[PDB]
């Protein structure tokens, strides 16, 4: 139940993802929204960074989790 | 036995410096965008 | 809804007074720590309780990596 | 003393959920939260915010660092 | 992977069957980076009871070595 | 303030120090208790710990801060080593 | 106190804040000439930086100690993104 | 000011040598520590008998956290 | 032997007051900082200088990792 | 080891004789621990002249990749 | 492959953890007398 | 051109090291006595502990350096 912000960057990136990869990626964005810290998918190297993988496609989401502010921050979409 | 080793943990036993630049890269256009975050609330709907 | 908080009165002074200076509002920072607990099921604080735990575990293990 | 907070109905339920499972009050939560805050004079919370805003401050003074040109100068000249 | 026990640490697993139904999916594919005892080399933990057992990966042996079983 | 914890061994050890001597380390300690984390005073190597240090008696006071329930556990006091 | 360098860039930088802002970072400016080492305004991922933070305005300047020369090294004076 | 130092012969050309070396006259080396010790209110050199004396310090929290016995006090009571 | 040292008087006092702090004397201070010198052929301070030179010889293969 | 050059090394390199003798023996055996370039994954440094080559050493292919030449 | 490793670096791949926890005797022995330290200043006559 | 001081530890275990052994750690000490931070033989996990590594025999000193003091402090010497 954190908030969902999006970089716009990475929103215009979502606007042309494939109907098909964005509905796989937006299946794990709401599982992070609650609970948004995953230990295996931790960004090494940058505060707070986490990604979502695609098993097929191989396209990455990356977001920042700020607590402060209950919001997961999508910072990146592509591959 | 390195064999051994490959089977079981899915990689080679050397250490994966090229998933290390390449998780370089990623962070880079994230410490780039982090610079200038533009930000905006979404509902899941509006996805 | 409401929620109603029972408060030391020095306590309301010194949170609040420090608050301001955050320019956080006692609301917003109140909801905040419920969303957290409420998605997370824990404290926004250091775990250092169950850190000194594994600590004492590791020293456990050194021990015992001394002569196996 | 006393505090009355507006919360939205949902969350009420979330957290309340959530407490319980702890075994911790509402009250107790945000007793620490208070107490945290007062003595510390933060959010008990990551401060991730912060944290990449140095980032780009270690950017300029990498990006600066690389030709760098120093001033020798007295405070009267500021 | 091998499997080796420390001499203590088979004196305290004596005084079973969940515990063991877990270290066979940790004999292959050893590293779980979860459970990493963060502080220590190569070292990791394995819901109810709450009892704790700690084993190193050795790489270079393919042992799993179980250094510790208890509460 | 935050609470005050006593280890059971810190407390013993506090009993048998001079009255001067602990008239000072309480001092510093009242200031701890509502700011204990002096990133300068960080004890390293050990999770959230820090040091109080007496200028002369060089007597040594070593706290944890657990931020979860608002304490400050006292661990040790003493002079260790010559 | 430390010797004192300004960076082409942020004296260029300083020059254009409005005289009490600048007012202000020079005060806290002449504190850290004379013991630049706060640990607790240490710029983490960088050797040796610090920062200068105003709580009003929110100005940020970040200098660089260099203790072979004693001097401290103002490396930007501004306030960066949104 | 001035200041006289007593110094040993052998560290006086030896420690000459090394200034040369550098190109630091004496008086420079000296003047840069003193300012320094001036400022931070330490020798410039590693703290390293301080490091291992925290090292001891953080032996004792060890041993003492294994088996942790906490009471709660007031100053009152110190 | 005997070294003759030009000082400027508020430092001769700053640095005097701390080193009584401390309980070093100036001596011993400035005999530690010569034989340091003379074996370690450096100044006892951090190296931030060539520090800073490295980490941009880092940034820039950075870069170049970035599209070999 | 097998020896690559970035294309923008190779450039650098073209505008030598001493650190070619030093590259023979970083092909042998390429990690020196002491010019350890800190900060950054498996890179390091090759006293005269004062200019610099850096490389970085690849495990998994027994590369020798040198990336910048110069100062 | 490993072989031409092995060649030139003079170990294996995989990381010597065995030496990891030799040297941390070491450091257990070395941590232990930290703890009481009996300094003694020598000739190299004296030795 | 650092002071030495050995541990009685260290120096007890010095007494007890045969002719060759000591004669061979000594010529290795003295080298380390003039420039004691040799980067190779850093002892790592423990501040500023450096070793002393034999080819044959393999016996093995450990010291710490103190700038502070100017000292070379001999803490352990055996196999």
């Amino acid at each position: 139940a954190y908030f969902l912000d999006f970089d716009e960057r990475a929103l215009k990136e979502w606007r042309k993802l494939g109907s098909t990869v964005r509905e796989q990626l937006k299946k794990k964005l709401v599982e992070v929204l609650e609970s948004p810290r995953i230990e295996a998918n931790k960004l090494r190297g940058m505060p707070d960074c986490y990604k979502i993988k695609l098993r097929s496609s191989g396209y990455r989401l990356v977001y920042q989790v700020i607590d402060e502010k209950v919001v997961v921050f999508v910072i990146s979409v592509g591959k | 036995l390195m064999l051994e080793y490959i089977a079981d943990n899915e990689r080679l036993p050397f250490k994966q410096t090229l998933l290390s630049d390449e998780d370089a890269e990623l962070v880079e256009i994230v410490k780039e965008r982090l610079r200038n975050p533009k930000p905006v609330r979404v509902t899941l709907d509006e996805l």
